[PDB]
């Protein structure tokens, strides 16, 4: 009714690629990493309260890994059907000339939890300054994902998100201008 | 710390309180030096758990547990502790008060005596061996402190099915003698030479 | 190109009235569909697809993994929500509350209230002219989640030429700003 | 990471099977006993053998009282320490995800104990899975001159108990050792039986107003009558002594006590 906490984890085949967070009402309190193996809380803050050891969760994505493989072969190897997922792009607050901000790639009702994924600015790639949540999980079950470039405003620059899914023919490109 | 609990082969209830809020709780027995055997654990949803010849009551309402164990053997001796973790917490389990308990045997059939013991070969240096008596017989230290007196125990004969205390008084003294060796409240009944 | 499969574990627990009424729940997704989970409320585990039969089945003989799940409510959401509450269910965040007006291709011709970077969801957005209320003639974007802890929304009121009115849990006093 | 830990509910493995990686935990704790000179460094091994622990616990006990949790040591790093306690007069290393070593840095009499190390499986999650390790049972001494192995003997059983018992009790007494750590074991015939036996549960100083008396123990076998009374068995008392190691320092004349096993024998006779 008014609070719901979700320990949501998947795995993945072939890609091997395990995830495992923690919700809380549609929030990531936080994740962890298996490629680092070190727990991220998504505010910096909520780390000084409390404590979570990685290992726990790795040895989770394990048991998680050996039961997706039963299910695959007692299911006659039966895929999943793709979905594909539905991008739109906004800003952080209101938009001000040459006041900071951030642009927000906001990544939608999609399955399976793999994405690619790049900022443009004037149609050329963005490599630094980026940041991205995990895989969020829905009540439906499909995932869902946001990624942050943080920018100066400007009549100057035309921005895009262009993401890859395999649910999708062509590569989804979502325009932002000023 | 330590009460202690002292019976014979009826029923021991033994009880345990803690300071916090709980999640899981585990029920301890303990030799002496080393020994911690794991007995059972209740938790913090579940009011009574039955295992063996064992039962658990939980009330986390009076933050109290009980144990019951019910056909007490002579081999249930030992400290007893119970073990928490506080929820919202961290890992760690903090250890309650404990209970010692004793479990002494029914001697059915008493023939209270002491018997005196030589060595071979050399030197000689003697014991006596107080036996045979029933359970409700204390022994007591030593009236000369270069004498040894130790406490009394039980022997559990499996092929004949019989038990029997005994406690040993012994000095390398040389008019040490077995006829008043002990001079600290026996039945006055004993066999000697 | 190549098939892909997918397998979703998910741990929730509901909380009622703060902590005094919990529901969990276990639940077990191959590729999209579910088709095991315990339930609280249910007491043991139940199948919902003949996938999760021999899961199910196999759980529910095990008088160990029973007796956790039964615990969960306590030992596990209980636990977790005492050690959780301190920065997200007492959380607070002021939303930044802007006014403008703007156009829809015409001066133009709507204004728009917008309130950024507020937690948590529940808001109440009104627009006045002159003391009174203006019910009809208004559109909104809804909630939007940032996916940074704080939500953002713009309600939109369309007259040609005000005060726009925010009642939310983070102040003692609705927060206006007039135009 | 601060204190405060969120739970997770473990995976549990579907039917397909079946405990796969773990599914058990033995901790092992050593050494087992330890003779150490006052101002001389004490260290303590704990190891997870079947099982990972990212978190073990160190706790001490005194002789009547109960059980102290002391510190928590953690896989990096920090070691806590309950309150309170006497923080860095021990030091705790814990970089193995096996392995936590409880170093105790100065030691003096004042220190020995009874210290037990337990290890949380980090696979349990919400139900908070822990073993306890044997246990070290720790006694600092003020001179290694003190040390003293146990002299033991036997005692055949009185003619007075068969003719009027028909039972026969032979009697060990492991006497004037130092330090309190020893196990006594009774062999007939080559095997050992605990089918008729009762050691004392405590032993008892000798000198009991000397700060470090040296300590006697006894112990009773009774069996048969008939049983004694036959000139094929072989009774044996035997006493393991726990003392010092070949690295240590030992200058006396006599005999240097190292841990050993001292034991007396009878015979059967009619
Ligand atoms: C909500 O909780 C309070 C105590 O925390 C309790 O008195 C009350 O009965 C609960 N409300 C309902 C709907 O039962
Ligand atoms: C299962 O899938 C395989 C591979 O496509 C196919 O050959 C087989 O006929 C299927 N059998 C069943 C039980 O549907």
């Amino acid at each position: 009714e008014e609070h719901v906490i979700i320990q949501a984890e998947f795995y993945l085949n072939p890609d091997q690629s395990g995830e495992f967070m923690f919700d809380f009402d549609g929030d990531e309190i936080f994740h962890v990493d298996m490629a680092k193996k070190e727990t991220v809380w998504r505010l910096e803050e909520f780390g000084r309260f409390a404590s979570f050891e990685a290992q726990g969760a790795l040895a989770n994505i394990a048991v998680d890994k050996a039961n997706l493989e039963i299910m695959t072969k007692r299911s006659n190897y039966t895929p999943i059907t793709n979905v594909p997922p539905e991008v739109t792009v906004l800003t952080n607050s209101p938009v001000e000339l040459r006041e900071p901000n951030v642009l927000i790639c906001f990544i939608d009702k999609f399955t399976p939890p793999v994405v690619n994924v790049t900022w443009l600015r004037n149609g050329k790639p963005v490599t630094t300054g980026v940041s991205e949540t995990v895989f969020l999980p829905r009540e439906d079950h499909l995932f869902r994902k946001f990624h942050y470039l943080p920018f100066l405003p400007s009549t100057e620059d035309v921005y895009d998100c262009r993401v890859e899914h395999w649910g999708l023919d062509e590569p989804l490109l979502k325009h932002w201008e000023f | 710390p330590q009460a202690l609990s002292i019976q014979e082969g009826e029923n021991a209830t033994m009880n345990c309180s803690y300071k916090t809020s709980i999640n899981n709780l585990q029920w301890y027995r303990q030799n002496s030096g080393r020994g911690l055997v794991h007995l059972i654990l209740i938790r913090s949803n579940e009011r009574e758990k039955h295992s063996g010849r064992l039962r658990v009551t939980l009330d986390t309402s009076k933050k109290s547990s009980s144990l019951l164990i019910t056909a007490s053997r002579a081999a249930d001796t030992a400290s007893y502790f119970c073990a928490t973790d506080t929820t919202s917490g961290t890992y760690k389990y903090i250890f309650g008060t404990g209970t010692r308990l004793k479990v002494l045997p029914n001697i059915q059939n008493p023939d209270p005596a002491v018997y005196q013991l030589r060595d071979s070969k050399s030197s000689d240096k003697s014991v006596c061996l107080f036996t045979d008596f029933d359970s409700q017989t204390n022994v007591s230290q030593s009236k000369d402190s270069d004498v040894y007196i130790t406490d009394k125990t039980v022997l559990d004969m499996r092929s004949m099915d019989f038990k029997s205390n005994s406690a040993v008084a012994w000095s390398n003294k040389s008019d040490f003698a077995c006829a008043n060796a002990f001079n600290n409240s026996i039945i006055p009944e004993d066999t000697f030479f | 190109t190549r098939p892909r499969f997918l397998w979703q574990p998910k741990r929730e627990c509901h909380f009622f009235n703060g902590t005094e009424r919990v529901r969990f729940l276990d639940r077990y997704f191959y590729n999209q569909e579910e088709s095991v989970r315990f339930d609280s409320d249910v007491g043991e585990f139940r199948a919902v697809t003949e996938l999760g039969r021999p899961d199910a089945e196999y759980w529910n003989s095990q008088k160990d993994i029973l007796e956790q799940a039964r615990a969960a409510v306590d030992t596990y959401c209980r636990h977790n929500y005492g050690v959780v509450e301190s920065f997200t269910v007492q959380r607070r965040v002021q939303p930044k509350v802007t006014v403008y007006p703007s156009k829809t291709q015409p001066h133009h011709n709507l204004l728009v209230c917008s309130v950024s970077g507020f937690y948590p969801g529940s808001i109440e957005v009104r627009w006045f002219l002159n003391g009174q209320e203006e019910k009809a003639g208004m559109v909104s974007t809804g909630l939007i989640q940032n996916g940074d802890w704080t939500f953002q929304t713009l309600v939109m009121l369309e007259t040609v030429p005000y005060t726009c009115q925010v009642e939310h849990p983070s102040v003692t006093s609705p927060l206006t700003v007039e135009w | 990471m601060d204190f405060a830990r969120v739970h997770f509910i473990s995976a549990l493995h579907g039917s397909g099977g079946g405990s796969g990686g773990g599914g058990g935990a033995v901790v092992s704790q050593h050494p087992s006993w330890v003779i150490s000179k006052s101002g001389t460094s004490v260290k303590i091994e704990c190891r997870s053998l079947d099982f990972q622990a990212t978190t073990m616990f160190w706790y001490r006990q005194f002789p009547k009282q109960s059980l102290m949790l002391m510190a928590t040591s953690n896989e990096g790093s920090k070691a806590t320490y309950e309150q309170g306690v006497e923080k860095d007069k021990f030091l705790i290393n814990h970089a193995s995800l096996t392995l936590s070593t409880l170093t105790v840095t100065s030691a003096h009499p004042e220190d020995s104990s009874f210290y037990i190390c337990s290890a949380r499986d980090l696979t349990s999650g919400a139900n908070n899975e822990q073993f306890f390790g044997p246990g070290t049972r720790l006694t600092v001494t003020e001179d290694l001159k003190n040390v003293f192995p146990p002299e033991v003997a036997v005692f055949e059983p009185s003619e007075a108990e068969i003719s009027h018992t028909q039972k026969a009790t032979l009697v060990c007494l492991a006497t004037g050792f130092y330090p309190d750590h020893v196990e006594l074991s009774w062999w007939v015939n080559g095997k050992e039986v605990h089918s008729g036996v009762s050691t004392d549960p405590q032993p008892l100083k000798e000198q009991p107003a000397l700060n470090d008396s040296r300590y006697s123990l006894s112990s009773r076998l009774r069996v048969s009558a008939t049983f004694w009374q036959n000139p094929r068995n072989h009774f044996r008392c035997q006493v393991q002594f726990y003392g010092l190691s070949e690295n240590d320092e030992w200058t006396q004349d006599r005999a240097k006590p190292v841990t050993q096993i001292v034991s007396a024998e009878a015979w059967g006779r009619s």
